[PDB]
């Protein structure tokens, strides 16, 4: 019965390995998602300032 | 005469183990168990990973 409370605990630490692990990459990528998106976000606001430019000096 | 003799030991034998060993039994099965679910996840989150 002791064999098999060592046994079991070993797993649950290689859950909280994995849950660590994977929580990180998802870290990562937040960051990036946030950096481009405000890129786009710069990209898009010129995108209309043109539209409206090229129609006003017409 | 064996049979008698024999398995009244037997059940006595069992019925003192098993009050005493059913309950280190469902011990030691529900722990068991424990690895069944800490194996099933184990995959998904090294998938998910």
């Amino acid at each position: 019965d002791s064999y098999l409370k060592h046994q079991e605990i070993v797993l649950d630490t290689l859950l909280p390995q994995t849950v660590s692990n994977q929580w990180r990459i998802n870290n990562d990528y937040i960051r990036q998602t946030c950096t481009i998106v405000e890129e786009m976000n710069i990209q898009q606001r010129k995108q209309i300032n043109d539209l409206e430019i090229y129609r006003k000096r017409l | 005469t064996s049979m008698k003799i024999q398995f009244k030991t037997a059940m006595p034998p069992t019925e003192v183990l098993l009050e005493s060993i059913q309950s280190k039994v469902e011990s030691i099965e529900q722990l068991q168990r424990k690895l069944q679910h800490v194996q099933p996840l184990e995959q998904q989150n090294n998938e998910m990973c």
